[PDB]
RNA sequence: UGGCACCUCGAUGUCGGCUCAUCGCAUCCUGGGGCUGUAGUCGGUCCCAAGGGUUGGGCUGUUCGCCCAUUAAAGCGGUACGCGAGCUGGGUUCAGAACGUCGUGAGACAGUUCGGUCCCUAUCCGUCGCGGGCGCAGGAAAUUUGAGAGGAGCUGUCCUUAGUACGAGAGGACCGGGAUGGACGCACCGCUGGUGUACCAGUUGUUCUGCCAAGGGCAUCGCUGGGUAGCUAUGUGCGGACGGGAUAAGUGCUGAAAGCAUCUAAGCAUGAAGCCCCCCUCAAGAUGAGAUUUCCCAUUCCGCAAGGAAGUAAGAUCCCUGAAAGAUGAUCAGGUUGAUAGGUCUGAGGUGGAAGUGUGGCGACACAUGGAGCUGACAGAUACUAAUCGAUCGAGGACUUAACC
């Protein structure tokens, strides 16, 4: 199955969207372990849509990828970055564009943390 | 719903036997070993399979 | 008596020669190898051990490999006994296949039901609810706990707890078809257990 | 499924128009009746000109039910109406004609004087 | 579930024509009344097509004498002589449950043909 | 039911419903018998038997009772109304507000409408489930016997036997075979359904993506039509079968005391839904700690002495990937001589005919794609990503004694 992450069905979707949009821009994040484990699947699904490279694809991804500037001095939307750079970067791999690396706990509430990045 | 009698010291001490915590599962790093946690990247020099990430 | 063991695959249907539909369960079987023999003088009773579904070398220790040295086969995953058999016509290392069962025979099947976890009184024991209106404050909870005179609770009161996951036997089940090439059995009905479990298939002993 | 206090209209020319059930015969706690069964029931609404009137307790046989009837070969039948005919001791009916299709899961019992006078026995 | 496919491949039928949920047809079932065997004909509209293997089932609804009668069959039953298709139908869904309360000329589906 | 008055405590809340029940037999049904004023069919009455079973509504009254329709039957009683830190004060229980009959009067009994707002986070013993220690006298991995305990235990019609036995007649069998039901229990999702908030499609208002087309947010998941896995019944499969041993009330065989007789005092039989086995489940903490098969070897230091330390072997655990398991522990499948999860391909299933581009359209729209662009829990391939390196524990057969050897 999947995990509910302690949110309602409508905030879970928004949080997943925000995380998958930030990962594209920053190339590496750090969140909890459960969030990373539930995020890698959606991010991998999005990458493949981009690799296809069509108008239907572009439009499907558009209805999920938040609209934030991904590169200054280039007026590059995050969608344009996804369909331009990453697709050529991983043009030969067959799946598995992510890796998760664990760290120590957190001081405030003892949560376990992890770093998720693109490979 | 209210205790009938007070609790002695023997019963209290007997009940507290399982209220304890264990040692962590930890091992040192090949490069500048600093006795980190197993399957985790250390924060000073326990360089996980390469560089020391943090 | 007679019997073998295998896994369980799923459920389906079969149209009989009278164009009648009957549910069906599938058993995997595969050849079974006898591993040991127990005698009245040496052990106190008569039985034979069975082996099934060998595993790779890394998953077995040294006593296990020593035990199957006599039967001259690879280590096996499942082993269990079967009492009441004719002690002859059986040697250590011999093979036993699905042909021992005929098309129309009757059989008992034993397994382990699926787990259900911590369940309540109404589901675990099939009790009744209280009314849900008319100023009632008693819906799904266990009943009274007995009289006042004994000053205690009897042994045998029924309360919530972990439910399922025990050993069950279902008797008087027919066989439909035997498929020797793939080592298959086609029972008629349902059988305790999840998918990919261990099922014992023994000949019927009346009831 | 038919229980106590279930409106259920007659499908023959006896005089009644609508009939409510009282008890399901057979058994010592039987709760529901499926098809091809007998029930004792009263008459709530009736035609002025006939042989049966209001308030009279009689016996009837179930003919149609919205719940289906399974068959050995695996096929099902189902309707959109609950209907019954009137009978008396011997399974011969009181009326002379039956209106509507009649389920054939009524054949196994001794209900021939019923099947005969009815179209579409299905 | 592959093993089930190899087990039951043989009993599948290779005769029936292809039809859709909105479609009028006519089935040829065999009735063994007593000792005699007579072929009865059912004619009506298709309502449902939920299946998936050796276990598909289609329902056909008709009306006779003012009472709506339904019959459900398995697709691969060996009590079926043959299946026809009389008319086609232009419909917009796969489960036509709205045809139950609706009656009169509010019924009747558009015919596609060619 | 009275009489009488011993523990009245910050009280000796008394009766009907709900949820769960247990015990007696002085037997309502089912099993076995003796007498009849017992031709059969049906009865009456009296013994032996407590394993199982023993119902849905209307009437006002909470009670007692009267009725309607069924069934094999709708049994009497005890457990502080059996059960209010489990529900209903329902009516006991107040009273507080008002509405006839007796009071000079204050008021006292009316019969009726309204009210009580009522509380409790379980310490100990009891119950129901799940773990951690140590023991079983080398250390380990598996397979088991059964002292003992629990569960189950119910009944109706129809067809034969046979319109036969019996009986003027009407009527109508014992014993024995065969089908098919009701209530109850255990498993399961192939079928008929239910739900199915990260599946598909239509649509109202108002905002946002600079505009058109295409989309996102909010409005009970905005509303409506369908639905995969898993969980489920009202759905499907199966069960209470057949027999042994000793008996109860009974029926008896030979047989004396008592030349006869006599179920008995010697002795030997038959005889029940009771009893002990037969069927299903748990079971060696059964300190009486049981049995069989397979591995490891008898190292190194101190201590004359018993003994005490240190590395290990066979074997495990810590740690990590997960679910056929699960509150948490536990159980189970795997750790790079690997398919344990995710991804990527190829499928099964669900919804159903995408967008873009034509073409025909005044338009509102339709036709050419697709029976596929869309697809979360379901299969088969494939090391692309993650299960790295390491660390802790674990024996020298305790101890003799006799017989055997």
């Amino acid at each position: 199955s999947y995990r509910k992450l302690g949110r309602t069905s409508a905030q879970r979707k928004a949080m997943l969207r925000d995380l998958t949009t930030d990962l594209i821009i920053n190339e590496r994040i750090e969140t909890t372990e459960t969030r990373a484990k539930e995020l890698r699947s959606v991010v991998e699904k999005m990458i493949t849509l981009g690799k296809r490279g069509d108008l239907h694809a572009r439009r499907q991804a558009a209805a999920y990828i938040r609209n934030e500037v991904a590169n200054e001095e280039n007026n590059q939307d995050a969608l344009q970055k996804l369909f331009s750079d990453i697709a050529t970067r991983y043009e030969e791999r067959q799946g598995g564009y992510t890796r998760i690396m664990k760290l120590g706990p957190r001081r405030g509430d003892g949560a376990p943390m992890a770093i998720i990045e693109l490979v | 719903a209210v205790p009938f009698r007070r609790t002695s010291k023997m019963k209290k001490r007997l009940r507290r036997t399982h209220f304890k915590l264990n040692v962590p599962g930890m091992t040192e790093c090949p490069s500048c070993g600093e006795m980190k946690l197993s399957h985790r990247v250390c924060k000073a020099c326990g360089s996980y399979n390469g560089k020391d990430i943090n | 008596t007679k019997g073998i063991l295998g896994r369980k695959i799923g459920m389906t249907q079969v149209f009989a020669e009278n164009g009648d539909l009957i549910p069906v369960t599938v058993i995997e079987a595969a050849p079974n190898v006898v591993l040991q023999k127990k005698t009245a003088e040496n052990d106190g009773y008569e039985a034979i051990q069975l082996g099934f579904d060998d595993k790779r070398e890394k998953l077995s220790n040294k006593p296990e490999k020593g035990h199957v040295a006599k039967a001259e086969t690879a280590p096996k995953r499942f082993v269990k006994e079967l009492r009441g058999v004719e002690m002859d016509a059986y040697e250590v290392g011999q093979e036993v296949k699905v042909e021992i069962f005929s098309a129309g025979e009757i059989v008992d099947v034993t397994g382990v039901s699926k787990g259900k976890g911590f369940q309540g009184a109404i589901k675990r024991h099939g009790q009744s609810r209280g009314p849900m209106s008319h100023g009632s404050r008693y819906h799904r909870r266990p009943g009274s706990m007995g009289p006042v005179d004994p000053n205690r609770v009897f042994k045998g009161k029924l309360l919530p707890g972990r439910m399922g996951g025990e050993q069950i036997t279902v008797q008087n089940l027919e066989i439909v078809k035997v498929d020797a090439e793939r080592n298959l059995l086609l029972i008629k009905g349902n059988v305790p257990g999840a998918k990919k479990s261990l099922i014992t298939v023994k000949s019927a002993v009346k009831s | 499924m038919i229980q106590q206090e279930t409106r259920l209209k007659v499908a023959d020319n006896s005089g009644a128009r609508e009939v409510l059930t009282i008890k399901v015969l057979g058994g010592s706690g039987r709760k529901t009746a499926n098809i091809g069964d007998v029930i004792v029931c009263t008459v709530k609404q009736a035609t002025p000109g006939g042989v049966v009137k209001k308030g009279e307790v009689v016996k009837a046989v179930i003919v149609r039910t919205k719940s289906g009837a399974r068959r050995s070969d695996g096929s099902y039948i189902s309707f959109d109406e609950n209907a019954c005919v009137i009978i008396r001791d011997d399974k011969s009916p009181r009326g002379t004609r039956i209106f509507g299709p009649v389920a054939r899961e009524l054949r196994e019992n001794n209900f021939m004087k019923i099947v005969s006078l009815a179209p579409e026995v299905i | 579930q592959k093993l089930i496919e190899d087990i039951t491949k043989e009993q599948l039928r290779t005769d029936l024509p292809a039809f859709r949920p909105g479609d009028t047809l006519r089935v040829h079932v065999k009735v063994v009344e007593g000792n005699r065997e007579r072929i009865q004909i059912f004619e009506g509209v298709v309502i449902k097509r939920r299946g998936g293997g050796i276990s598909e089932t289609f329902t056909v609804r008709k009306i006779s004498y003012g009472v709506g009668v339904e019959r459900t069959f398995p697709v691969h039953t060996p009590k079926i002589a043959k299946i026809e298709v009389v008319r086609y139908g232009k419909v917009r869904r796969a489960k036509l449950y709205y045809l139950r309360e609706l009656r009169g000329k509010a019924a009747r589906i558009k015919e596609i043909r060619r």
